[PDB]
RNA sequence: AAACUUUCAACAACGGAUCUCUUGGUUCUGGCAUCGAUGAAGAACGCAGCGAAAUGCGAUAAGUAAUGUGAAUUGCAGAAUUCCGUGAAUCAUCGAAUCUUU
RNA sequence: UGAGCCCGGGUCGAACGGCCUCUAGUGCAGAUCUUGGUGGUAGUAGCAAAUAUCUAGCGAAACCACAG
RNA sequence: GAGACCGAUAGCGCACAAGUAGAGUGAUCGAAAGAUGAAAAGCACUUUGAAAAGAGGGUUAAAUAGCACGUGAAAUUGUUGAAAGGGAAGCGCUUGUGACCAGACUUGCGCCCGGCGGAUCAUCCGGUGUUCUCACCGGUGCACUCCGCCGGGCUCAGGCCAG
């Protein structure tokens, strides 16, 4: 039979998650997006630089036409913005990602962001909706590679 | 020698099911089949390109209604007494275990089936083999 | 409420449907094809004394 | 079968009057049999539970524990027996709730108005007894 | 809202809902202040932080495990009962003389159930272990359907040293059954059946390798009841004694609150990179020795959990005879209890 | 009255039957001859009748029911003895069922017949099952699947695996377990060590 | 069901038979057919008493406007009928058998 | 190349269908006849340690007396309050009382 | 043939099914259908009751068988 | 006191704060809203941080039952994997490719020797129940007969597809 490809070691990766937060699920989702499968030192500079205004997030699938500059040139899209809460909540949950490697005994320096998601929320009940969402990212080590031994003969 | 009976080929005249019309469309529509009752669908009046509707010249040979591609009849058993019933019919019929007989009463029914000589279709549920 | 609760039934139609049940209750193949358990019953009328 | 008028066979009342009784019905219903020594000692069979009786559970997790009644929680419907409890994740010694039903009572708070139940449970049972010799 | 249910006081769901969220607003505020408090008095007086800690230490499963007060099933600490004799293994070594004057080198038959499917996954079974040969148990559909206790006969008369057998559910693989042949005039011994789980190839793992030809090393831990010290002899002997060390290839078998993971890596010493730490040793920090030396390693086998269910006499349950012919017997309500381990 | 209990069995309720959905009409009733529903298989609306049944000891025997105890439910069937050899249990059957429905004697036969084969099946199949050794046992049941599967996530979360292999190598290495001048490691990593 | 005779058996075995799950009382002067044919399914076990019987001999001739009636068949035995001396002499030769062999 | 769009699978969301339940409704049947100027129905204001709702009660205020039962109440806090006793109880019964403004 | 029915795998936790009869508030694609939930428009129009441009934060509605 | 009634969009508007919240100057109008667990055992403690939030860890049979709580559908959404496309998509018939899944006849009987053990074998004995001639026990033995079991020998029958 087939056997999916089972996960990486508990040991080997740190989970963060946040809940009912209340931040635009589409401006979220693109900031998640940007930063999927990044470094998480250069995902730090990224937030941190675009909550203090010099680097652009691009949009692709929600895309509103609200930015056109020449910060969009090294993602290859047109459409440009610049969300502020979204990028402070990822700060939150990736320093909260951090301490949680920290306290499990992971190097710090060689995380990654495998895997971040984005989901909807339960809806605000105050006609004007709310969009919360749920956040849930998972950083993992940088894969460890072993030089082999020859082969004894018989 | 055992197997089931001596029977006539097994043919399937159409091996597809008939789906309802423009039940691929909408998601409230379920795929069971319902007959067109509109004048002008093109289903109904049987154009060309269209979905077939189910007709009796479409039915299976009475010689082997009912039966599995092995040559049985699925006989429906929850107990061991419904096994015993096919004594006289081992290569007829197949035995059947219901879904919701527990694990024990399934050992039962294996074991007594293989006495008899009735196959079990569902011989691999909930059981397994301790050496 | 005045929906047809009730049945009016003939007496003649209840005695004959009566008799023909007693006469059903002394035949044992019907008491097992009902489903009572008589294989131990020594005589399908089941006829005991009536000082016991 | 019940015969009397008065009397209900509904589902739904049994367990309204279950569930909104007073105090002093829920002293009845929350009864628990006599040991097998006190039983034949009494002539009595079962007896509403008190605070200070010393039981033996005999049903549960925790059967075969003996210890005195040290409450008799009519609200919740059940007793607290001695030593019998567990703990809390703060650490706290919290009593278990054992329903009345699943003790038997080894030894009796024997005050006057215990015996005169006592008394009058046997004067019942003795009777009846002499209606059945003859 | 620690001791009373807003559920089954409060009739109404909303108000039992605003209630709850009222609680959480204020809990998780007070809470944050305490702890704000807290971290100001640590900061002010550094000394009360450490009794904090040793004092207020968190639970765990394995601290509190339930012991008896030894005969193969008995839930005993034998280096424990050892260090108490020395400041009441024997009953092992008289019931299992042959595993318990060095055993030879293992020879190792693997094979399959009656009609098995799992050739590649009993083929890569028998690639775990050194010097074994897998034989299929069937050939076609229709042929013969030899016993285990034949085949453990056959293999005896061959030279080998123990049988493996590989037990399907599913196509996927199911039980584990270890049959020691012994050798000379003794019969074939002891019988471990196990239960394969979580099974998952070296292809399924993640960035994974290719095992040589090395005799691994093996790491078993955490085996201290007589029945985790048999099941440790057992894995044992399988191996050969000598790992050849060219070949950085361990093979791990830890048990955890009865549960074996089975697991093979590669492994290299190299030094630290500078943001990692040392090493913290069992009981203490700072591994005295090897601070700034870390050892990485990379899957080059299957991951597999395993759970002793049956000890045996002679070839399971047909092949042992007399009032001693199951070992021990794994029963659902032994493990009653979260705490209750039997190794 | 033969005809007409016969028509209240088929054509009303019969707590004997067994209606599939497949074609045919199955027989609950212990003392039919072949396990259907139909006119001349009924025992109940055949006075006369015969049938074939092997007892627990493994003897096979012929029951015999007549219409003179047709109102004795106790005394319906005489029992009568059928011999091991299967010639002359063949010729048992045809001398006790003499003048009877060539139906029931052909169904007599066939039941003889598939009784004395099921007992030569069971035979070997219990032969063949004691020397495999074989034997079906029933799976984990789902509380008890679920409690495994909770309680080994739980321990492959306190097992720190790789974290203990680490460990345990490195204790390895430093207690002299490789010897002097390791395999395992670079000179320069345990000159380190020392 | 328990059918007997109130006059000569009296109605104290009504309260020895009440408590047994499934076992029925009935006097033989108020049969029932709800009790007789349950479901609407014939052929009720039955335990008369002497007296039972000799009272259902009685209260059928004391039912006013209702007689036993007579049925439409005298002989219900069919096989009896027609595998008889009586028609079987008169009977023409079969034209056929049972299972008729194909002929092209 | 990358990005986007569509389909399928696993997992995670949203939402509250389905299943199972029910101190509720609804329909029928039986016994009985009892509001108020000796202040009714209804409205308002108050009474508890923490009372938000509901309920009970009226400055004797989550109640007093009398009778009966017989050891509690209970979410937390308190009692030197009661256990061979005219005696606990958010107990039951109920024949005596208190009964603010309308 | 079909409306449908039976079995396997996972989840789940207290009831349920076949057959013969009886009974009905008994079978949905639509009714500018009722109630609830959820979308494209759309992070768009605009910062308006409630809660002259660029950029943060907030953020609809008409319309919608599927597409030009 | 009951029912061939309804079962939370049903049944009274109201199973729960219900003539309540709320609307209207007023007469009046009038909702939505049930289910943790057997037991709160309602998540201690360590550690991020300002959250109706996490990670370890713990209770529990189970927490993917955590007062957003039995089960948990569809519409709609996100992460991962695979494939296809940019002047409509969707459907019917028929092959092909890739991936995944299943696993075909359930695969037997009869003869001929040798050994062993039982019986329906012995015109053997005793007992029990019976439909009174059939069954069932107990004890004897293998002259005959019949069954099985073990070791050899032989023949036959076997499912599907091609030429
Ligand atoms: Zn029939």
């Amino acid at each position: 039979v087939r056997y999916a490809a089972t996960e990486i070691a508990p040991t080997k990766s740190a989970r963060a998650r946040g809940s009912y937060l209340r931040v635009s699920f589409k401006n979220t989702r693109e900031t998640a997006q940007a930063i999927n499968g990044w470094k998480l030192q250069r995902a730090l500079t990224f937030l941190q630089n675009v909550i203090d205004k010099k680097e652009a997030v691009p949009m692709r699938r929600y895309a509103g036409s609200t930015g056109r500059t020449a910060q969009g040139k090294q993602w290859g899209v047109s459409r440009a913005r610049w969300p502020v809460k979204s990028a402070q909540f990822l700060i939150g949950l990736l320093k909260n990602a951090e301490a949680n490697a920290d306290a499990k005994g992971l190097d710090t320096g060689n995380l990654i962001i495998k895997h971040i998601q984005v989901n909807q929320a339960p809806k605000q009940r105050r006609p004007y909706m709310s969009n919360p969402c749920h956040i849930e990212l998972i950083l993992t080590e940088a894969e460890e590679t072993v030089q082999k031994s020859e082969a004894v003969v018989r | 020698m055992v197997a089931a009976k001596k029977h006539v080929p097994i043919v399937k005249k159409r091996t597809k099911r008939f789906m309802r019309h423009q039940s691929d469309r909408f998601k409230c529509l379920d795929s069971a089949w319902r007959k067109p009752k509109g004048i002008d669908n093109r289903v109904r009046r049987r154009f060309k390109g269209n979905l077939a509707m189910p007709s009796i010249g479409y039915g299976s040979n009475k010689k082997t209604k009912h039966m599995m591609p092995s040559g049985h009849k699925a006989f429906l058993v929850h107990n061991v007494k419904d096994v015993e019933l096919l004594l006289m019919h081992n290569r007829t019929y197949a035995a059947e275990i219901a879904h919701n007989v527990s694990s024990r009463k399934r050992i039962d029914i294996i074991t007594r089936a293989k006495q008899l000589g009735v196959k079990v279709t569902n011989a691999k549920a909930k059981v397994t083999t301790e050496v | 409420i005045w929906r047809k609760w009730h049945v009016k039934i003939n007496q003649g139609q209840k005695r004959f449907a009566t008799a023909s049940a007693l006469a059903a209750s002394a035949v044992a193949p019907l008491l097992m094809a009902r489903g009572h358990q008589v294989s131990t019953v020594p005589e399908v009328p089941l006829v005991v004394d009536s000082a016991a | 079968m019940k015969v009397r008028p008065t009397v209900s066979s509904s589902r739904r009342k049994a367990r309204k009057a279950h569930f909104s009784a007073p105090s002093s019905v829920r002293r009845v219903i929350m009864s628990a049999p006599l040991s097998k020594e006190l039983r034949e000692k009494y002539n009595v069979r079962s007896i509403p539970i008190r605070k200070g009786d010393e039981v033996q559970i005999v049903r549960g997790a925790h059967k075969d524990k003996e210890g005195k009644v040290t409450s008799v929680y009519r609200l919740k419907y059940v007793i607290h027996v001695e030593r019998v409890t567990r703990e809390k994740a703060t650490g706290q010694t919290v009593p278990i709730g054992i329903h009345p039903s699943n003790v038997v009572i080894t030894k009796l708070h024997l005050d006057k108005d215990r015996e005169n139940i006592l008394a009058r449970i046997k004067a019942g049972r003795e009777q009846v007894a002499k209606a059945k010799g003859k | 809202l620690s001791r009373v249910s807003l559920a089954r006081t409060i009739g109404n769901k909303l108000k039992r809902q605003q209630l709850y969220i009222q609680a959480k607003k204020a809990n998780s505020r007070a809470k944050h202040e305490e702890r704000h408090r807290r971290r100001k008095e640590e900061a002010k007086n550094p000394e009360l932080k450490q009794k904090r800690l040793e004092k207020n230490q968190p639970a765990s499963i394995d601290k509190k495990r339930i012991w008896d007060d030894d005969s193969l099933g008995a839930v005993v600490d034998v280096a424990e009962l050892k260090r108490r004799r020395l400041e009441l293994p024997d009953s092992l070594t008289s019931q299992f003389p042959n595993l318990f004057e060095p055993p030879p080198v293992p020879k190792i038959l693997v094979t399959t159930g009656i009609n098995g499917t799992i050739h590649k996954e009993a083929e890569e079974i028998a690639s775990i272990f050194p010097n074994a040969t897998y034989i299929r148990r069937t050939a076609h559909r229709y042929a013969y359907k030899y016993s285990v206790r034949e085949i453990a006969k056959f293999a005896k008369n061959r030279g080998y040293t123990a049988l493996l057998v590989v037990q399907e559910d599913q196509k996927r693989p199911s039980r584990l059954v270890v049959v020691h042949l012994n050798g000379e005039g003794v019969p074939p011994g002891p019988t471990l059946t196990y239960t394969i789980r979580n099974y998952a190839p070296g292809k399924a793992i993640p960035g994974h390798g290719r095992a040589t030809n090395h005799y691994p090393e093996l790491l078993l831990n955490n085996f201290k009841t007589p029945l985790g010290l048999l099941a440790a002899k057992s894995m044992h002997i399988l191996f050969p004694s000598k790992p050849e060390l060219a070949g950085r290839q361990v093979v791990t078998l830890h048990n955890q609150r009865d549960y074996i993971f089975f697991r093979r890596h590669r492994y290299v010493f190299r030094e630290a990179r500078p943001t990692e730490k040392n090493v913290v040793g069992a009981d203490g920090k700072e591994m005295e020795g090897v601070k700034g030396i870390r050892a990485g390693l990379q899957e080059i086998g299957p991951r597999m959990t395993l759970k002793l269910r049956r000890v045996d006499k002679g070839v399971g349950r047909a092949g042992s005879e007399g009032p001693d012919a199951v070992k021990w017997e794994w029963k659902a309500k032994m493990e009653k209890k979260r705490t209750r381990f039997n190794l | 009255s033969d005809e007409i209990v016969w028509q209240i069995i088929n054509q009303q309720f019969c707590a004997f039957k067994l209606k599939t959905t497949k074609g045919q009409n199955f027989c609950r009733n212990e003392y039919s001859v072949s396990g259907l529903c139909n006119r001349q298989s009924c025992p109940l609306a055949n006075s006369r009748y015969a049938t074939v049944r092997q007892s627990p000891k493994g003897t096979i025997y012929l029951y015999i029911k007549t219409i003179e105890r047709s109102h004795m439910p106790s005394k319906w069937w005489e029992k009568i003895k059928l011999s091991q050899n299967y010639q002359k249990a063949l010729e048992q059957i045809d001398q006790r069922l003499q003048f009877f429905p060539k139906f029931l004697i052909h169904k007599c036969k066939q039941r003889l017949t598939r009784l004395v084969q099921v007992a030569i099946r069971m035979r070997r199949i219990a032969a063949e099952e004691a020397r495999l050794g074989e034997k079906l046992v029933p799976k984990m049941a789902p509380k008890i699947k679920k409690r495994e599967e909770a309680r080994e996530r739980k321990a492959l979360a306190a097992a720190k695996l790789e974290r203990t292999i680490e460990r345990e190598l490195l204790d390895r290495l430093r207690q002299g377990a490789y010897g002097d001048q390791p395999l395992n490691c670079n000179p320069q990593i345990w000159k380190k060590v020392l | 069901l328990i059918v007997y005779s109130p006059e000569h058996d009296g109605k104290e075995l009504v309260k020895g038979f009440r408590n047994i799950p499934g076992v029925e009382t009935c006097p033989v002067d108020a049969l029932n057919l709800l009790q007789l044919a349950p479901g609407g399914h014939l052929g009720r076990f039955i335990v008369w008493t002497s007296a039972a019987i000799k009272q259902l001999d009685a209260v059928y001739e004391s039912k006013k406007g209702f007689f036993l009636p007579a049925n439409i068949v005298s002989q219900a035995d069919l096989s009896r009928l027609i595998n008889s001396t009586e028609i079987q002499s008169v009977l023409r030769a079969p034209k056929g058998e049972a299972r008729t062999k194909r002929a092209c």
